[PDB]
């Protein structure tokens, strides 16, 4: 009904606000941000997702374009609260829009180690195993085989 | 509370009608994982179903050559011949002929219309055939297995006996194409992160997808009914026998949790069991000496927090001491 | 106690006083969470005013790190124990031993 | 000397185990090596971070 | 759930004007409280504009013509 | 023949130990084997009814975080060994336990004032060290049966229970299982081949019986498949 009432409602922590919760933070982009921003990449726009715990959950790859490993790394992150910025954020600040570095058009999506290394690992082939010489008619039908 | 959760789907997309795409959630917290794991290996493994499982060619005895009328080599037609999704009746092996000619490519719609059995894709081409006096026909044979069956354990079919008929071809009796199980975080009311279960998958169009994964549900049923609680609830009847009185009586009177001078001068009155107590009144208790209103409080207030009164009539005692 | 050990470790928690060390042998008198009485042999007992030792383990209280600081007993009844012998190993020991 | 101590038991010479994954329940290729580490917690939680 | 403007990009001239006539149909739409076009998923106003300029049907030109439209009409509906 | 196979069936239930246990099931068609092996695993580690103590109440101490007069170890340690042992009741799901002792000695979970339902699965557990003669504890202890695990923290509803101050929680971490290795062989029949036994050995805490927290395994993984065995555009 009322501003306090809402508050209390907040405070009390029930299970009709967490649906809320989800509508209200569906499709609104947060800003992420690393400690020191070398270049532009160090500010981007993610959308929230809802975790259990206290830390932020990020995804592996565009660490990269932050330089931030994960030895204790403390990130910020801001709301837009407006709809112009919301806007912005998703049209501009967006990881997806941007892949390529503002020195060099190579990407800065490159991949890490670890999956780097889980491809590598799938293409080495070597010179006899289990089903060495045979035929197969597909893709699927290979990823069959091989579970 | 002994009492777990159900899925409720909310997503079963059926592109293509041969590509499904189903979901289940919410689940337990581990539940997703196994459940799409025994999910997989029982439709790529277990999955009983039918293929071709034998051709047979004029006078091509040897993978390494080549017939001419057709512009492909025999590895492209055993490749072909192994998509061939075909279902059979009751019937455990069935042959069939393809002993035509012609000059447009061969299709799966020229096999004989053996009413037994019936192709699921008519119009799936067997082999793109030479356009000029393209004189060449074969013959195929399907059965009915469990799963992938290699050229491996074919190989000692192939060393067993050798006539006109001995070929190899592998078999992918699983109906069932391809399978990809995932897991992902789902939110109930209160609790946040749940194993949300999302299935893809793609057959041969002999069965409908959802139709495979109920087979394999009940194959799995039918696997566990050995050991399904033997019963529903395991017990759908309740009884009762119990004695008319506790046997706290039969207890020492150690057991009232009082102090060491109180249990001592209850133990010197011959007062070793708590029925032996109960059923007597307080009168002798301060007739014995150093018997105040420490012990006496103590054991009332006892015997208070345990229900029973101070002073009863019972005969059954003592049972059986 | 940490597995794969340097030989030091036992050094480094006997030579800072965050444990309990005995400052003279003798034989465990009375053991408790707290309070330690150990009574000295009468060889290392002094010549007069003669008695025991009684140790008073440091129980939670805030370090300088906010970080909980305790000692617990690691010795039975009658324990014979030696002059500068360890007799509550103190946090992040065992056995005195660094255990971290 | 390590090799010789983990003779001593039942452990393989190689210190590499082969493992079962917990979800899917099958091998891992190449026995990987599995140990008993001395570990340390930081001074650096999360409650005091966030 | 957008994950690509890319198309839109490659519609208007840049990024600056486009956000410009998102945010102007965005405020047209949930503050102002009008009735879009596009059938929606249950979501913000932000990806309904985002779609909506993404198909073709609404521009600069076009949110020109109709508020001048609109002022028109309104005026109409004053006489 | 080659479609509507047979059903396996357990035909051991030899126990090695009082705790750690071994079962046999046979026989399994293929591939079969590691299916049910990883399935039974999961199901036994991820929930079993557990019967572990959620919270307990002394009357010489009012905080977990100090100390008593008499006995060796802390209050913390003493919380630990009380999660350590391990209860079997029958009858009810939740009861107050008492467990009162005196005198200078190992004092173990065979000191308690036990019931007629509730019983020790192993009363050598030592749980204090009561080392002063004048040192009398005296205690209650609330074991309550579950699903699952639980913290401390996260289980509270209101604030009006944690009033009394020697209501001290502990997280009732029940699980009657510990470890669950399993493994296949080859089968018996009288003419057949490829045949697979599975073998499933289990180290647990001795309070679950082996082919009661099996069947309790196989019902819990039948209801979640009977939840879909006939699914349809169902909401
Ligand atoms: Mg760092």
């Amino acid at each position: 009904t009322t501003i306090k009432a809402a508050k209390k409602m907040v405070e009390r922590e029930e299970a009709v606000v967490w649906d809320i919760l989800d509508e209200v933070i569906r499709e609104h982009p947060v800003l992420l941000n690393r400690a020191p921003t070398l270049h532009r990449l160090g500010i981007q726009a993610f959308e929230p997702v809802l975790i259990e715990g206290k830390a932020i959950q990020l995804h592996p790859l565009v660490c990269a374009a932050y330089n931030a490993d994960f030895d204790g790394d403390q990130m910020a992150v801001h709301v837009p609260l407006t709809l112009e910025a919301q806007l912005e954020a998703r049209a501009l600040m967006m990881s997806t829009n941007n892949i390529l570095s503002p020195a060099n058009g190579e990407p800065i999506i490159v991949p890490s180690q670890d999956v780097v290394l889980g491809l590598y690992y799938m293409t080495r082939d070597c010179v006899n195993a289990k089903g060495e010489g045979m035929v197969l008619t597909g893709p699927k039908e290979a990823e069959r085989l091989y579970r | 509370v002994t009492e777990f959760l159900k899925p409720r789907l909310v997503d079963i997309e059926q592109v293509s009608s041969t590509h499904a795409k189903v979901t289940l959630e919410p689940l337990e917290r581990g539940f997703g994982h196994t459940l799409g794991n025994a999910l997989r290996r029982i439709l790529l493994s277990s999955m009983p179903g039918c293929a071709v499982t034998e051709v047979e060619i004029d006078g091509v005895l040897h993978e390494y050559s080549t017939k001419e009328g057709v512009q492909e080599d025999i590895l492209e037609i055993l490749l072909n011949l192994k998509g061939l999704a075909v279902r059979v009746q009751g019937k455990d092996e069935v042959i069939l002929t393809l002993n035509k000619s012609g000059i447009g490519p061969v299709t799966a719609a020229d096999i004989t219309h053996d009413g037994d059995v019936e192709i699921v894709k008519p119009q799936h081409v067997i082999c793109h055939l030479t356009d000029e006096n393209a004189s060449i026909s074969m013959r195929i044979k399907v059965q009915r297995g469990r799963g992938y069956v290699p050229a491996s354990t074919r190989i000692h079919s192939e060393e067993d006996e050798r006539p006109i008929g001995r070929l190899l071809v592998d078999a992918c009796y699983s109906p069932v194409e391809r399978i990809a199980y995932n897991v992902e975080a789902a939110r109930v009311e209160q609790r946040t992160d749940l194993d949300k279960l999302v299935i893809e998958m793609e057959t041969n169009g002999t069965i409908d997808p959802e139709e495979a994964i109920r087979r394999a549900a009940t194959i799995l049923a039918e696997q566990l009914e050995a050991f399904v609680d033997l019963r529903d609830v395991r017990q759908p009847e309740v009884k009762e026998e119990k004695p008319e009185f506790d046997p706290i009586l039969l207890r020492p009177v150690d057991d009232l949790e009082l102090t060491v001078r109180s249990a001592n001068c209850l133990k010197a009155e011959a007062i070793h069991y708590i029925g032996d107590l109960v059923q007597r009144t307080e009168v002798e208790l301060l007739k014995t000496p150093n018997l105040g209103k420490k012990s006496l409080t103590e054991i009332k207030d006892v015997l208070a927090s345990r229900g029973l009164s101070l002073g009863m009539r019972l005969e059954n005692w003592p049972p059986a001491s | 106690k940490p597995l794969v050990g340097t030989g030091m470790e036992r050094a480094v928690a006997v030579d800072s006083g965050v444990t309990a060390v005995a400052k003279r042998g003798g034989v465990v008198q009375y053991v408790d969470a707290s309070r330690i009485v150990i009574k000295v042999n009468e060889d290392e007992m002094y010549p007069g005013e003669a008695g025991i030792d009684i140790y008073n383990l440091t129980k939670y209280t805030r370090s300088n790190q906010n970080t909980c600081i305790n000692q617990m007993p690691c010795v039975s009844l009658g324990e014979p124990v030696e002059r500068g012998d360890v007799l509550a190993d103190g946090p992040s020991t065992d056995l005195g031993e660094l255990a971290l | 000397e390590i090799k010789e101590l983990l003779k001593l038991g039942d452990l393989p010479t190689s210190g590499q185990i082969r493992l079962y994954d917990g979800r899917t329940g099958e091998q891992f290729e190449r026995p990987v090596t599995v140990g008993y580490m001395y570990m340390l917690k930081l001074n650096h939680l999360v409650d005091d971070k966030m | 759930a957008r994950v690509t403007v890319q198309d839109a990009v490659e519609k208007i001239g840049n990024r600056f004007d486009l956000v410009l006539v998102a945010a102007r149909r965005a405020r047209q739409m949930q503050v102002g409280g009008k009735d879009p076009l596009v059938p929606e998923e249950n979501d913000k106003t932000t990806v309904i504009a985002l779609r909506e300029i993404e198909e073709g049907l609404i521009n600069n030109q076009i949110l020109d013509v109709r508020e001048r439209q609109e002022q028109q009409e309104q005026e109409a509906a004053e006489l």
